[PDB]
């Protein structure tokens, strides 16, 4: 019985930290998409700025 | 386990707790060996006893 | 139609990983560690792949 | 700059809690009756970093 | 006597296979955290690629009558073609270290095992050589070749 | 592997300005490394058989 | 005598046991590699078009 019980303990660590992961993974997506789009308004800003001579 | 990932967990008692109750169940049993073998030495004797009155 | 992380590199902008593609799409290897090798006996089942 | 940073923090965690799934999963699987199940010095210790919960 | 020397000879060889485990040990803990110094390192790295980037992006930028080229936009790509070649290094050492990483465990692992069997062959005669010849433990057992193996 | 190293080779020789760090050049090399770490592990499980 | 007898048998049956269970897992990994390899050499061909 003492063996069963620490079975069981181990399984539920393991769930948990198997639904952390996912919401990580999730989490880092986004980071790319917002990092991607952050970078085409910088490019776009910038020839804005190039044209302010003439 | 990596770094931080170390932790100390129910898991970590859990397992203890079994080692040292197997210390205890492992020093009754070799009693129990200890008496057997006291009650069979008692009974060939008397055995002999026996077969000499014969 | 692509992932984002791939969007990032066909670019100019320096910012992508020093490394080879995301990981999150990856498993076990970049610098993995365990590896585990099931020393062959007359005696005892043979358990590979003991990742179930 | 910072958003860079966050990234690459992000991404070692990650690394780390896969490893630690690997190794608990394995040790699950491990059984009774198992090839390499052995005996060692003193594994009643303690590690050196000693995180709580 | 002839057991008793039998087991002290025992009981050395159990003495050095523990210590050589223990700084077997330790080694490996070394390793493992020079192995994590250089990931963060590795880490580092990534910066002043973006930073020249955007140097040499900006320098490009000007207007018609002034476009020149020296050292700077030369150096500034002697820094590039370095960085890269930092990273295709750092990733080929990287390499190498685990697999040293995965040799050691083995030989840790092999030699546990063996000085595993040590200890219980040990403390099984020790168990036996408290007999004597009144004491308890003693029956007929048959003889049997296994006996002889 | 062959083939796929081919097709990656010559797009190299292409003069000045269209040469390009195409996402072609993307997804060969993505499926170079790949199909390396497919033959390790396949290479891995004959050594059991 | 009859201790021998077990023991051999026994360790016919693990080893047969063994010998399954590798097979199912090895078949399995085949087919998955194949298909996979397939779809990105799709995906390429596409792309360079």
């Amino acid at each position: 019985w003492d063996e069963h019980d620490n079975r069981t303990r181990l399984a539920e660590r393991i769930d948990t930290v198997n639904r952390w992961k996912e919401t990580l993974d999730k989490c880092l997506t986004d980071l790319d998409a917002e990092i991607d789009s952050l970078a085409q308004a910088k490019e776009s800003a910038e020839q804005n700025l190039q044209a302010k001579n003439l | 386990r990596s770094n931080v990932e170390l932790c100390r967990d129910q898991t970590q008692y859990g397992l203890i707790d079994e080692v040292h109750q197997l210390e205890a169940t492992i020093n009754t049993m070799k009693q129990k060996l200890a008496q057997t073998q006291n009650a069979l030495d008692a009974l060939f004797k008397h055995l002999a006893r026996i077969q000499a009155d014969i | 139609g692509l992932p984002p992380a791939y969007t990032q590199h066909l670019r100019e902008m320096a910012f992508w990983d020093p490394a080879i593609t995301a990981q999150y799409l990856n498993s076990g290897p970049r610098w993995g560690c365990m590896q585990w090798r099931d020393r062959q006996i007359r005696g005892k089942e043979f358990v590979v792949t003991r990742n179930q | 700059c910072l958003l860079q940073e966050i990234r690459q923090q992000l991404n070692s965690d990650h690394r780390d809690k896969m490893e630690t799934l690997e190794i608990d999963r394995g040790c699950l699987s491990l059984n009774l009756t198992s090839p390499n199940i052995s005996l060692k010095v003193n594994p009643t210790r303690i590690p050196k970093d000693s995180t709580t919960l | 006597r002839k057991v008793g020397e039998r087991l002290e000879d025992m009981h050395c060889w159990k003495s050095e296979l523990q210590r050589e485990i223990d700084e077997l040990s330790s080694e490996t803990d070394l390793m493992m955290a020079q192995k994590l110094r250089l990931q963060r390192a590795l880490d580092a790295t990534s910066v002043p690629y973006s930073i020249a980037t955007d140097n040499l992006q900006c320098r490009e930028r000007r207007q018609h009558p002034d476009l020149v080229r020296d050292y700077v936009e030369v150096e500034l790509l002697k820094e590039t073609e370095l960085i890269r070649n930092i990273q295709e290094l750092l990733k080929r050492t990287i390499g190498q270290a685990v697999d040293q990483i995965r040799l050691n465990r083995e030989h840790k692992e092999s030699c546990e095992m063996n000085w595993s069997d040590k200890v219980e062959v040990y403390n099984i005669d020790d168990t036996c050589s408290r007999y004597t010849n009144e004491s308890t433990q003693v029956q007929f057992y048959p003889h049997s070749s296994k006996f002889e193996e | 592997l062959k083939v796929a190293q081919t097709r990656l080779d010559e797009r190299t020789r292409r003069p000045n300005v269209e040469l390009c760090r195409d996402m072609a050049q993307l997804r060969l090399v993505n499926e170079v490394y790949e199909v390396d770490e497919t033959i390790q592990t396949l290479q891995q499980r004959l050594r059991d058989s | 005598w009859y201790r021998s007898n077990l023991v051999s048998f026994q360790e016919s049956n693990s080893s047969r046991h063994n010998s399954e269970r590798l097979r199912v897992d090895t078949s399995r990994l085949i087919q998955d590699k194949y298909q996979q390899i397939r779809k990105t050499q799709a995906h390429s061909t596409q792309n360079l078009g």
